[PDB]
């Protein structure tokens, strides 16, 4: 609650935390796909952050952790389609949805 | 705004994807 | 960028000082309070940036609208998404979606899915477990290109630079403020203190002097130097080390 | 010139250091590198650039 | 986009309820 509590300090981390997973890591691009006319890895922040993620997600009885959680989920699950290293990580926060 | 677009978009998907699943029942009577 | 930052020759945000006496200033205050103003507003502007993406002969022609935004499915995996033709992470986010709902992962054992009825159908394969990596790389063979047309029969830098050097002539005046303020304190201890310390420096940079072309090509260092004392003693030392 | 020595370091105290022993016995002059920085008319023509940013900004 | 998340989603509703439409045609076609 001490951590979400404030207007800045929990909403920077809705921007950098879903974008910290894919941080230094080739994703598959798709301007190449627009302009004809997999990693298989991760980085040493994606694990920290992955880390973070799943123990932020053990926050029950929705206070304001798991409100943050949900509000995650659409964003990360465009992450997980493109890394599939993100599949044996993200566990216990996809399955605290 | 950003949460009630994508909160009935991804109910649509389902719906898309559960409409396909019940086209595989009327594959299977012909 | 990189995953380090670039060092960089010119200064960047030197300190300001602190020691000053605010009953003359009252002014340090305010600068700062502009300070982190420009740091808030720069905060706030780096997270809008941030988020703000977050015979009979036939017709071929190759047409100019040969664009990989709507391109076409295999009929399979149309029948797995739904869709027509749309585009190529729409279909690999179709597909682990349609995973994910069906419960294939585990109740590797994240990375093994259960090969259902549809999905062995689109990638033509009969195994049990598959890992999703070679699943997804099959998404890449799956996808065809679209069928043309048959027919047969600053400044701020330079800102930011000026404020740094003002800000290092803030410090110089600070400094040569500071010096004769506790000179004027105590005047004793620091002009004990320049005696000692410009004489120290004077033979500091007077310890080079006995180096240059013609002052050792010539003779006044080995011989009749005892006053200078420093080399030509070393050579009891020398040879008995073997350099010579 | 992008590097320094202990020769610099040491000529650049030992000059800073005998610059300010100088001004109490008043043998150097040092009025130039005053009052360029000072300049009077620029301060003046900076307070005009405030008043007129407190003009525009009410 | 304050407007442009609302021009989609309308839109959308306006599908479901067609694809309702096509609810109501497999409700006619057996």
């Amino acid at each position: 609650t001490e951590l979400f509590k404030s207007k800045e300090c929990s909403l920077i981390l809705e921007a950098t935390l879903p974008n910290l997973l894919s941080y230094n890591i080739a994703t598959p691009d798709y301007h190449l796909l627009q302009k004809h006319k997999f990693p298989q890895e991760l980085s040493d922040v994606s694990k920290v952050a992955c880390t973070f993620l799943c123990l932020l997600s053990n926050d029950t009885d929705d206070g304001a952790g798991s409100a943050f959680c949900q509000r995650i989920r659409p964003l990360v699950l465009h992450k997980l389609a493109d890394i599939p290293p993100l599949t044996l990580a993200l566990s216990e926060y996809m399955e605290n949805t | 705004e950003k949460l009630k677009y994508v909160k009935e978009s991804e109910k649509m998907l389902n719906d898309r994807l559960s409409l396909s699943k019940q086209i595989l029942d009327l594959n299977k009577s012909l | 960028t990189q995953t380090n930052p670039v060092p960089v020759t010119y200064p960047t945000d030197a300190y300001i000082p602190t020691y000053l006496p605010d009953d003359k200033v009252s002014n340090l205050a305010d600068l700062k309070k502009l300070i982190e103003m420009d740091s808030r507003l720069d905060l706030y502007l780096t997270r809008r940036r941030l988020d703000t993406s977050i015979l009979r002969c036939s017709i071929t022609i190759q047409l100019r609208g040969v664009d990989g935004g709507k391109v076409q499915y295999s009929p399979n995996l149309a029948t797995l998404i739904g869709m027509q033709t749309g585009s190529v992470n729409d279909a690999v986010y179709s597909i682990y979606k349609y995973i994910l709902i069906n419960n294939l992962f585990v109740t590797p054992e994240l990375g093994e899915v259960k090969l259902d009825s549809l999905l062995q159908k689109v990638l033509d394969t009969n195994a049990a477990h598959l890992p999703l990596m070679n699943v997804v790389q099959t998404v890449n063979k799956l996808v065809s290109p679209l069928p043309p047309i048959i027919l047969d029969y600053a400044e701020d830098t330079a800102k930011l630079r000026e404020i740094t050097k003002l800000a290092l002539q803030l410090n110089s005046s600070a400094q040569k403020y500071q010096f004769f303020h506790e000179l004027s304190l105590h005047p004793r201890e620091t002009l004990t203190h320049y005696l000692w310390s410009s004489k120290q420096n004077e033979l500091v940079l007077q310890g080079d002097q006995y180096f240059n072309e013609d002052a050792a090509r010539t003779s006044d260092i080995y011989s009749n130097n005892n006053n200078d004392r420093s080399l030509m003693g070393n050579i009891s030392l020398l040879y008995s080390q073997g350099r010579l | 010139y992008n590097n320094v020595t202990l020769k610099n370091l040491t000529a650049f105290q030992l000059l800073s250091q005998r610059e300010n022993i100088c001004e109490l016995l008043n043998l150097v002059e040092s009025t130039e590198r005053h009052n360029s920085i000072i300049n009077p008319e620029r301060q003046r023509m900076s307070l005009e650039e405030m008043k007129k940013m407190l003009d525009a900004l009410k």
